[PDB]
């Protein structure tokens, strides 16, 4: 079927999938059914210890949005790295499940509420001292240009259209995580991208982001996808033309 | 390519020779200027980049394979050519040796930049070795 698909190893069309994969076998919450009970020979992973190193970006970030740190812990003693950098690389990943049930229109409906308070906790004991709560901020501030690719990768408009990774999102609540992002500086910047334009070179990167994608994929579908994402970002760009990007508007 | 050449603009533009050559081009109107401008970046340490030294660094070019390619692999050799060039510690350039990202994905890259690093290396050779080999 990859071949077929056009893929160029099975371990890229597997992994196109890994997270709705991994998303429905922990939803599916049987006691048998662990993450060592995952099936990784499939991904051809010849030990569960491979199978971590390669795919931990998208591990963690799991076990973590269901507050699960014993295990990410454990992840990280046989994984010969410290649990702290581990969290640290797959910090959009987890943000991207919290903030944006934070911004849009809460206690509307009762799983988008749970889920908006349960991400409220996991928020609440990230910022613990043990945890990298202590420089949270400085992290949040330092690299945002993949936090906003990783979230602006969820765009999802729900027609025959298949549908991409589970975690996604309608473009307002989008635009509502940018607003509560703004917000959330201590200069409460009016947009997010004022803050972005404190670094002219960060929008390049961006762009280059959503383009590299545009490369990884030849389906028709998700190119569209990935074309109606650089869509919202050029418009967004384009709305604030006025105030400059930093010099970086040529 | 892109990713590479805004790797590089910025790594040469972070050096004290970029700011030099920024302070004499800022005055043209070039779009170029326009262009360039969000890689500059004001830092209040100039990059400093690695001074590599080599045991010997002859015997990296010393090399009859490494110079006559096989008439079928152009590329691979213009490749492997420069990047044995910058590879050792001959060249002194701060610009040069922030340009090796770049000369591994073109090879008119390559091409162009290699009469600047046989150039380099001749300048500021001792006791004619280099130019002897």
């Amino acid at each position: 079927v990859s071949e077929t698909f056009g893929y160029r190893r099975l371990e890229d069309f597997m992994a196109s999938h890994l997270d709705y994969l991994v998303l429905e076998w922990l939803n599916l919450q049987d006691t048998e059914y662990n993450l060592s009970s995952f099936p990784f020979i499939l991904l051809n992973y010849t030990n569960i210890e491979d199978f971590y190193r390669s795919c931990y970006k998208v591990l963690i970030p799991h076990l973590v949005i269901r507050s699960h740190f014993d295990e990410v812990k454990s992840i990280a003693n046989q994984i010969q790295e410290d649990w702290k950098s581990l969290l640290t690389d797959c910090f959009p990943k987890i943000l991207v499940n919290i903030l944006p049930y934070f911004a849009y229109e809460g206690t509307r409906d009762s799983g988008m509420a749970q889920q908006r308070e349960t991400a409220t906790k996991v928020y609440d004991m990230l910022k613990s001292e043990n945890l990298l709560g202590k420089q949270i901020d400085h992290l949040f501030i330092s690299n945002l240009p993949e936090i906003v690719v990783e979230l602006l990768m969820t765009l999802h408009e729900p027609d025959l259209d298949p549908a991409p990774n589970p975690p996604h999102f309608p473009s307002h609540v989008i635009k509502a995580t940018f607003a509560y992002i703004s917000n959330c500086h201590k200069t409460k910047l009016k947009s997010i991208l004022e803050i972005l334009s404190k670094s002219p070179d960060s929008y390049q990167k961006i762009l280059l982001a959503i383009c590299e994608q545009a490369a990884e994929t030849n389906n028709v579908y998700k190119k569209h996808r990935i074309l109606k994402i650089y869509h919202l970002f050029v418009s967004l760009l384009l709305k604030d033309i006025k105030s400059g990007l930093g010099g970086a508007w040529a | 390519v892109r990713s590479a050449a805004v790797t590089c603009l910025k790594n040469i533009l972070a050096t004290k020779t970029g700011h030099s050559f920024w302070e004499i081009y800022k005055m043209t109107t070039d779009p170029m200027l326009a262009y360039l401008q969000p890689f500059r970046t004001s830092r209040k340490k100039f990059l400093e980049v690695p001074r590599f030294d080599k045991e010997n660094p002859f015997e990296g070019l010393d090399d009859i394979n490494l110079w006559i390619p096989l008439s079928e692999n152009h590329d691979i050799w213009i490749k492997t050519l420069t990047c044995a060039f910058l590879d050792s510690g001959g060249t002194k350039c701060e610009i040069l040796q922030l340009l090796k990202p770049m000369c591994e994905v073109k090879t008119d890259f390559c091409q162009t930049v290699l009469p600047y690093l046989i150039h380099d290396i001749l300048l500021q050779d001792t006791n004619e070795s280099w130019r002897n080999l």
